């Protein structure tokens, strides 16, 4: 497993992002009318917002389960959101195919 | 009247769904400080919710609770 500090890098693949419309645990946070891949500042309905900078390919999204953190649009690529867990036990990292 | 800062007109309406359900704007949501029913306070980002000022300390982003 990959860890930065006590936060674990999970990656989880989708066959498309419509199935976490459906996840007991992600379907709260995610903002599905959005375009390109979205990180969360903070826990709350709809939360993840923030446009990840120079997203790749297939990236659909990241969600930090605790803390909060620095919250603005084409700041952080994904190599820098995993330094800036701040309590998260757990980055889930969403990926299609 | 959407945003609860005091005379933000902002049609929240064309907002991300975040700031139509935490009833903040944007900018408002990232203010250091800001009149809600006329007292100073600030959206803290951990709570999605307004406080007052005393609830945190100094410049902070997020109320003194350790959540
Ligand atoms: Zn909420
Ligand atoms: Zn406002
Ligand atoms: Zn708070």
């Amino acid at each position: 497993e990959e860890f930065v500090g006590d936060m674990r890098i999970v990656n989880v693949n989708l066959s498309n992002i419509d199935i976490l419309k459906k996840h007991e645990t992600f379907k709260k946070y995610f903002d599905f009318t959005l375009t390109g891949p979205r990180y969360n500042g903070n826990i709350a309905e709809f939360a993840m917002i923030w446009k990840i900078k120079n997203p790749p390919l297939n990236l659909l999204g990241v969600f930090f389960d605790d803390g909060t953190r620095d919250d603005e649009d084409d700041k952080y690529i994904l190599e820098e959101l995993k330094q800036i867990g701040n309590g998260a036990k757990n980055m889930y990292i969403f990926w299609q195919y | 009247r959407l945003c609860q800062v005091d005379r933000c007109t902002v049609n929240l309406t064309e907002a991300k769904q975040y700031y139509r359900r935490h009833r903040v704007c944007e900018v408002h949501a990232k203010a250091s400080a800001a009149t809600v029913a006329g007292v100073r306070q600030r959206f803290c980002q951990q709570c999605s919710r307004f406080h007052e000022l005393p609830e945190f300390d100094e410049a902070k982003r997020s109320c003194r609770r350790r959540l």
